[PDB]
């Protein structure tokens, strides 16, 4: 792409500089260039790729929700007609967000997932695939919506099945996967009971394994466990 | 106030 | 431009939606499209144009300062050589920032300033011209640097001369112009005494005119007066 | 900590 001429190491070094400068669109472009070099990603590199895109897409999602709320209000009885501009601009933001999701899903399909053999890489990428189909599902209203939801479910389920077999119940990737799959159940699949059961069981199985951990691993795991508790508190 | 994801 | 086909009113309405969504690059593009319709800007519209670009350029300036600090450290004795990437990426961010400054300065030259006859429009645009030459001066290191500084000075000085003749000493535009011209003296022109004298005199002349104001005008003016005090406190 | 502009 436009990053075709830059060394892989220089793309990684610039992604880290962009992160320090809070320039997340640049960070994501540098990391997309690094992926497109064709080599597998190390754990540090996979987390640079995730950090970059989650911040880009998170700006688009928060903007989309502001716009959608405005558009819904314009559709209430007694609202003055203001023309097509709110729908057009929500659509503009929606299309760009879909495009970011398609770009991430494209990197995973070409060819991050197929070369990822170890559990920590394979589960991380499948969680990513679930997360970006979930962001597509958040905006979907069409004939497509069930299949987008199903794609998110299927990716999360394959990541859950590997993580349960190959990772300890305290592993931060296994914990974050379960936190996000639980959010998928609650907010996307209309299954709040499955969301609460998943968050509860995940929290309790990690609590029972904390004893095996070093002080630093303990802090990594308990951080994610508190997110699961925050959602159980919100939902119960 | 918003549910957590990571 | 790409906004050539959109109604002026629809560009204004979308700039306001983008502001609500914190999508400041979109807001600036919509407002550039509105300017390029050729009609003068109302006071509300001029402030949408300023808000949009100040947020875009403010993200670039804060990133440039992070990068420049990193690059300066890489240049200290005992620093390990890491290659050209920090300079390249600071330059990339610098070039984009210059481009935003050139775009704003271009709108002012073509043709916002030449059609602006009332003091509140003419002083606002000349302050804008001073502010964007000042942002160019913050990054300038070349043969150009003195003339960029001089361009900022000249624009601020013409805005100061009109504002003193045609606006009350409490006017928020006159106060914000003086605050920024004082920052120009302190940080760009190596004239901290002129910066302190300007902030002091501006604050004291506004204090003496507060009695003429309504409660809402009083709040507008005192807000800016507190910024002048904050800088006097920092500098003395 | 940073000087104010507007
Ligand atoms: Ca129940
Ligand atoms: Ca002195
Ligand atoms: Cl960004
Ligand atoms: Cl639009
Ligand atoms: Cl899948
Ligand atoms: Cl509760
Ligand atoms: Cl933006
Ligand atoms: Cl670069
Ligand atoms: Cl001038
Ligand atoms: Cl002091
Ligand atoms: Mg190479
Ligand atoms: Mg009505
Ligand atoms: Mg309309
Ligand atoms: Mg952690
Ligand atoms: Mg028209
Ligand atoms: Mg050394
Ligand atoms: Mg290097
Ligand atoms: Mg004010």
């Amino acid at each position: 792409g436009a990053m075709g001429s830059m060394e892989r190491a220089s793309l990684i070094q610039k992604a880290k500089l962009a992160e320090q400068a809070e320039r997340y669109e640049d960070m994501a472009a540098f990391m997309k260039g690094a992926v497109e070099k064709g080599e597998e990603l190390s754990v540090e590199e996979r987390n640079l790729l995730s950090v970059a895109y989650k911040n880009v897409v998170g700006g688009q999602r928060a903007a989309w929700r502001v716009l959608s709320s405005i558009e819904q209000k314009s559709n209430e009885e007694g609202s003055e007609e203001k023309g097509p501009e709110v729908r057009e601009y929500r659509e503009k933001v929606e299309t760009e967000l879909q495009g970011v999701c398609d770009t991430v899903l494209g990197l995973l399909d070409s060819h991050l997932i197929k070369e990822a053999g170890d559990a920590e890489s394979r589960v991380f990428y499948l969680k990513m695939k679930g997360d970006y189909y979930r962001y597509l599902a958040e905006v979907a209203t069409g004939d497509d919506k069930k299949r987008i939801i199903d794609s998110a479910r299927s990716a999360y389920q394959e990541a859950m099945d590997i993580s349960k077999k190959e990772m300890p119940p305290t592993h931060p990737i296994r914990l974050g996967l379960a936190l996000n799959f639980s959010v998928f159940h609650y907010e996307i699949a209309n299954s709040p009971e499955e969301a609460i059961s998943l968050a509860k069981t995940t929290f309790d199985e990690a609590m029972a394994d904390l004893h095996t951990l070093s002080e630093d691993s303990y802090k990594d795991s308990t951080l994610i466990m508190q997110l699961l508790r925050d959602n159980l508190t919100l939902w119960t | 106030k918003r549910r957590k994801s990571v």
